């Protein structure tokens, strides 16, 4: 089963104004699974993980989190490595979505 | 209105060791408020709902008695479906369980339930007149016919339709504030301007509990169920919802789309238009 | 508060 992710911030988007930026990974399996959440294409340290729970058709779910003050500049991404792809997903934050 | 009681248990083999992780997760109303990970320093049944701290110490040791022998459960039901499938132990393979009851708004029964899934495809069922069972595939007739000489399912039928609902009713009682509770949708449509003169008119709702919610976009009274753009609801973080509708409408035309969102926890339908 | 299962796999 291939993963769905989505990149949300946690609250409507304001610059400067600081929030939690979310990466909603669903519909995979098996439950290993690899999540990084990046800034400018480098990878976040102290990024906070829900612990392992599974849906009505079987398949696992995850929410990654990380602290983060939005920006113009400053662009937000979500690397996912799962055995059901060949390549990672990569998924960038939109403001607008 | 409606409550439920569902243990969402899984045990993943690991190559090269004797012992399964095995994850036992309890919900109350579709909310975690149990939890058991093997993997932990020190694994117990742990409190996942504030509600659920009125619990004595020794209510944790009946529980976490009952994952140890569940971990030794999985661990064999694992090596047996190895040998029905004819697989190896060099990977890792997953066995899922889920089981526990619903009820009604009066608290009274309406059904009790238990399935398993191997690889994460159905496996065995416990059909909803709690005496039959429905396998999936040739292997599965090993355990269906193996759990009819033994008997199994009037053991299930017996915990499903007595103790599962007992328990539900103590904490639907301790916890009522915190279950009963609902988060109202907070609207608002954002503009995006786009090219061959048309626009995108994207209708978003924001902290909101529980997660069913249904958002509409209409042109003068008439529904748009075509051409309208979604997506899944997704947590927000703090334990509401969050989810939009978007639907591309031709400029200056934007005051004759309007919008609806419905949800239980909501002192009416929400009506909106952009501005 | 979960059950144990019965017969194994």
């Amino acid at each position: 089963k291939t993963p769905q992710i989505q990149v949300y911030s946690r609250h409507p988007p304001e610059n400067g104004k600081p929030n939690i930026l979310n990466c909603y990974v669903t519909q995979f399996h098996p439950p290993h699974i690899e999540i990084q959440m990046l800034k400018n294409g480098k990878k976040i340290p102290k990024v906070e993980m829900s612990d392992m729970s599974f849906s009505k058709d079987w398949s696992f779910y995850i929410l990654a989190h990380t602290e983060f003050t939005p920006t113009e500049t400053d662009t937000y991404a979500c690397r996912v490595k799962h055995a059901s792809m060949a390549e990672p997903k990569t998924v960038y934050w939109d403001r607008d979505m | 209105g409606p409550h439920s009681m569902r243990y969402f248990e899984t045990a993943v083999s690991r190559p090269g060791l004797e012992e399964p992780r095995y994850i036992s997760v309890g919900y109350v109303d579709n909310k975690e408020f149990v939890r058991f990970d093997s993997d932990a320093e020190n694994p117990r049944y742990e409190p996942r709902a504030p509600w659920m701290e009125q619990e004595g110490p020794e209510y944790w040791e009946r529980e976490t008695q009952k994952a140890k022998g569940q971990e030794q459960w999985f661990r064999v039901s694992l090596r047996n479906l190895l040998g029905y499938y004819n697989q190896s132990a060099g990977g890792s393979h997953t066995l899922q369980q889920m089981s526990g009851c619903d009820l009604g708004s009066d608290w009274r029964l309406l059904r009790g339930y238990l399935q398993f899934a191997y690889e994460g495809r159905d496996y065995i069922a416990l059909n909803e007149d709690l005496k039959t069972w429905t396998a999936a595939d040739m292997a599965a007739q090993i355990t269906r016919r193996k759990w009819e000489q033994s008997g199994a399912a009037e053991h299930y039928k017996a915990y499903l339709e007595g103790e599962c609902v007992e328990w539900l009713h103590r904490y639907l009682k301790n916890g009522n504030a915190t279950l009963l509770r609902t988060d109202s949708p907070k609207a608002h449509v954002t503009h995006h301007p786009r090219s061959k003169g048309e626009v995108t008119l994207r209708c978003w709702a924001l902290g909101f509990y529980p997660a069913d919610i249904t958002l509409t976009w209409q042109l003068n009274g008439e529904e748009l169920t075509q051409d309208m753009e979604l997506v899944e609801t997704r947590p927000a973080g703090d334990g509401t919802f969050q989810k939009w509708a978007s639907v591309v409408v031709p400029l200056g035309k934007e005051q004759n789309y309007t919008c609806r969102v419905y949800h239980e926890g909501l002192p009416e339908p929400l009506t909106l238009r952009w501005e | 508060a979960s059950d144990e299962n019965m017969e194994t796999m």
